[PDB]
């Protein structure tokens, strides 16, 4: 094994990195990592880019809940267990898409838009928290408010050092589990002491009070980190770079020509530049010939090819910043350069793949837990009823009464004939399903029946010619 | 010419904390300046003969006392610095070989290892003298002197001397079982442990008689070990005696360069094993450590860089430590001249 | 052992402690014999005639 | 500069000194200077 040697002649030797835990290569530079991180994506166009992409196509532009509680370990019936499911996710589109905003306290934002910040944050932070809360001076029906922590809010207390039950902010038991977070306030305007405040992960009866959601990667991970670690020097080395040759283009191309000569500066610019005597501004009209006695010269300089190069090797930088932050090659450079169809169809599904990863992982987990923390008040409130003769109640089994999926846009197709031509001929063969069909393009299958049964009984009444799904 | 490094061992002093661990259980931190702890004598009157019509001499309630005690404060540290890392360390062999920064984490480690060992040795010795003899002080260069005194009575602690010692009458036709007999008569409670040290037992097992303790059909129940049973060890729990065990410790503590024993050459501890025994620890007393919030705790750790022109990593543990006994008359202390 | 301190002033530092090396070095041996055929011509001692 | 702070009102800062002992301190700094845009919009008699 050369690889754990000194190497091939020697070159190595140098490289012997010390053998740490993630925590403890994480912890110490936290802070430094995630400025970094968002200095870079507040100031630089492909990483803006790159987040944008993240939001726009893991979760999309609406974000719906899907409700199949399971019935057959609960021994309700199906039509009970239907109609439990029509009633509160109708309660749920009338909670989470109101206009006010009410769902969560600044008054800010929609579900949806919380779910897409939620996905940014565990972009360019590496994690995201969610705070569950309630006020009793709301007059309105549910009550349960929600609120996004900003990561750089939770530290530890005192900005003490880091023990062996709290480690950034993050309480931690015998085992890896964590109990409460400590969030800081802090106050832009003027500063203020400081004051930090504890807030237990679950009440004691079990409610989800602080959502923490991340993708850990070792035995213990406190706090995850983002996903820019790989990438962060060379896009920063690159805007560098970027910088510094436009600058150079900018001032090798500004001097244009050259006077030599041995009389004063001002009789010199006059009679060979043909500037008017009454430095001397030159009229830039018209063809000069200039007279030149044999000490004089006139010299027209010439600048190098001003992308000598440079656009090949910001390929192979920005193909390096596309395999690390996940984004294929084409849509975080915009480059879209020639190809045939089998290349833009790999490249897609390769996208495609991490992204529909990201959201069943992250997104959907911030959600479901979201949607568990309402029903209960909900259930308990009494604004919907539980089915009778039930093994269980809500408490002794949540994920039982709420197990539950979210759809969200789709893949629009680069040729969507050739795409509706295969669910048609899937349709026609038993392979799958209406469901499954009408979920790749984000639609419920229920509310499609709905509307063409109202449809075609629209059709009839008005006279029109019988559609095509109408029952002979 | 290049070498290797096959072997590389470790020295070790006998050191294992036996009387900390058989008579000082249920440790007991607390947040406080001063403990106290308290007794009450006891001692009721036989009634006296009166006459029906005399009527008088009312008695007195009884009442205790209370004793009050201050812990004394302990702080090792050691240090690294860049200069020691550069050349070698004799650990590490002279093929493979590894980065400075690998050699920082070798001395820091072995650092803690001898501070935890020097605290270690702090308490087992401040539980040893707490038996011998009643009272003992904690004093020092830097430590301002400071003693806690139970009130052990003076009939305890009993000394040979030119009567009665075991050394100066014959080794047969004696039995030493009268002896102890005699002094365990002053301890109050039952006593269930012996502990001699090397020479004491020597002393104590070359006895005729007590050969004939062992060896008889129904003259006893005891069972011992005469011959060798533990030689690298620093306890020896050899049979019981009738009903005491026997046990023989010989532990060493190094105070300067040299070596020294625990039990002061022979002596013999008449005790028992529930003895009501008190292991308190005070508050610690660092900024940072009350800023973490912790207070009342043993073994604080901590370490900083002192921004100096040759840095240096430094470390520290503190606990400050004070070992008590309720029942100062539970044990009697035997010289063994 | 670990002499008290006095919770104000500062302790001393205490040194460190490094080991001590020796060095050796092997030594070689080699037995040696040899046949050839004018013994094997013979019968050896504990070959039945 | 290590936090980003310039022209604040009151900041204050606790920090505690690695030193071989330890103490903690907590201060606060200002620059307070009151102006008047006007200075004559006022008249101050002594009375008697």
């Amino acid at each position: 094994y050369h690889g754990g040697g000194s190497g091939f002649g020697g070159q190595l030797r140098s490289w012997n990195p010390p053998s740490e835990s993630v925590d403890a290569a994480l912890l110490p530079n936290f802070t430094r990592g995630n400025a970094r991180a968002d200095d870079l994506v507040r100031n630089n166009g492909y990483a803006a880019n790159a987040i944008q992409l993240h939001q726009d196509h893991i979760v999309g532009s609406f974000f719906r809940l899907s409700h199949r509680p399971s019935w057959r370990y609960l021994g309700i019936g199906e039509e009970e267990a239907r109609a439990f499911s029509r009633e509160v996710e109708a309660a749920w589109k009338e909670f989470a898409e109101d206009d006010c905003c009410c769902i969560d306290v600044e008054r800010k934002r929609t579900f949806t838009m919380m779910i897409r910040e939620g996905v940014a944050m565990h972009a360019f932070n590496g994690e995201l928290f969610v705070q569950a809360t309630w006020d009793t001076s709301s007059s309105r029906l549910f009550r349960t408010q929600f609120r996004m922590v900003s990561p750089k809010r939770i530290s530890n207390p005192n900005n003490t050092g880091d023990s062996r039950n709290c480690r950034a902010g993050v309480q931690i038991n015998d085992s890896g589990a964590a109990l409460g977070y400590y969030v800081s306030e802090d106050g832009y305007p003027g500063w203020m002491p400081q004051k930090w405040t504890w807030i237990p992960r679950e009440l004691p009866g079990g409610r989800a009070s602080f959502i923490h959601v991340f993708e850990p990667v070792e035995d213990g991970q406190t706090r995850g980190a983002n996903v820019f670690y790989s990438v962060m020097e060379q896009m920063k080395m690159l805007d560098t770079l970027q910088n510094t040759q436009l600058q150079s283009a900018i001032v090798k191309a500004m001097y244009a020509a050259t006077i030599e000569s041995e009389l004063d500066t001002q009789s010199a610019m006059d009679f060979i530049l043909g500037a008017n005597s009454q430095a001397a501004p030159v009229r830039l009209g018209g063809a000069k010939v200039p007279h030149l006695m044999p000490g004089d010269s006139l010299n027209l300089q010439t600048a190098q090819d001003t992308d000598n190069g440079y656009s090949v090797f910001e390929q192979s930088l920005l193909r390096y910043i596309a395999a690390g932050l996940g984004v294929s090659y084409e849509q975080l450079s915009r480059n879209y350069a020639q190809m045939s169809y089998s290349t833009a169809r790999a490249s897609a599904n390769e996208s495609w793949a991490y992204f529909m990863g990201r959201r069943k992982f992250v997104a959907s987990r911030q959600a479901s837990q979201m949607f568990l923390c309402w029903l209960e008040e909900a259930i308990v409130r009494r604004v919907v009823t539980l089915p009778s003769k039930a093994r269980f109640s809500f408490q002794e089994a949540r994920s039982a009464w709420g197990n539950c999926d979210w759809i969200g846009s789709g893949r629009m197709a680069i040729d969507g004939l050739k795409e509706v031509q295969e669910a048609v001929m899937l349709i026609e063969a038993g392979l799958s399903t209406y469901e499954k069909e009408c979920a790749k393009r984000g639609d419920d299958y229920q509310e499609i029946f709905a509307q063409q049964v109202r449809e075609t009984m629209e059709r009839r009444a008005a006279g029109l010619k019988p559609p095509a799904w109408a029952a002979a | 010419t290049t070498a290797q490094l096959l072997a590389a061992n470790e020295q070790k002093f006998k050191f294992d904390p036996l009387f900390l661990r058989l008579f000082f259980r249920e440790s007991y931190p607390f947040t406080t300046e001063k403990v106290y702890l308290s007794q009450i004598p006891g001692l009721v009157n036989m009634a006296l003969y009166v006459s029906p019509i005399v009527s008088g001499e009312v008695i007195r309630s009884r009442g205790g006392s209370t004793s009050e005690f201050t812990p004394g404060y302990v702080k090792p540290k050691h240090e690294v610095n860049p200069q020691m890392t550069l050349r070698r360390l004799p650990d590490e062999d002279p093929q493979n070989l590894a980065d400075p920064a690998y050699r920082r984490r070798r001395i820091i480690m072995q650092n803690m290892r001898d501070e935890e060992l020097a605290i270690a040795q702090v308490e087992e010795m401040q539980a040893v003298s707490a038996v011998l003899k009643g009272k003992y002080t904690m004093t020092g260069e830097a430590f301002d002197p400071v003693e806690v005194d139970m009130g052990r009575s003076e009939e305890n602690n009993i000394t040979q001397s030119g009567g009665t010692e075991w050394s100066k009458r014959d080794k047969s036709t004696y039995d030493p079982t009268d002896d102890i007999e005699a002094y365990a008569l002053n301890a109050s409670g039952v006593v269930n442990i012996i502990v001699f040290d090397p020479k004491g037992w020597a002393l104590f097992r070359s006895f005729k008689a007590v050969k004939e303790k062992l060896d008889t059909r129904r003259g006893s129940n005891s069972e011992l070990e005469t011959a060798v049973k533990d030689l690298g060890k620093a306890v020896s729990y050899k049979g019981m005696y009738g009903d005491v065990a026997i046990v023989v410790y010989s532990g060493q503590y190094v105070e300067n360069g040299v070596k020294k024993n625990f039990l002061p050459d022979n002596t013999m501890v008449l005790g028992n094993t529930q003895a009501r025994g008190l292991r308190t620890y005070g508050c610690i007393q660092d900024a940072d450590a009350q800023r973490e919030g912790i207070n009342a705790s043993a073994r604080y750790p901590k370490n900083w860089v002192t921004t100096g022109d040759p840095a240096r990593e430094f470390t520290m543990i503190q606990s400050a430590p004070l070992m008590l006994l309720a029942d100062p008359d539970e044990f009697v202390s035997v010289q063994l001249a």
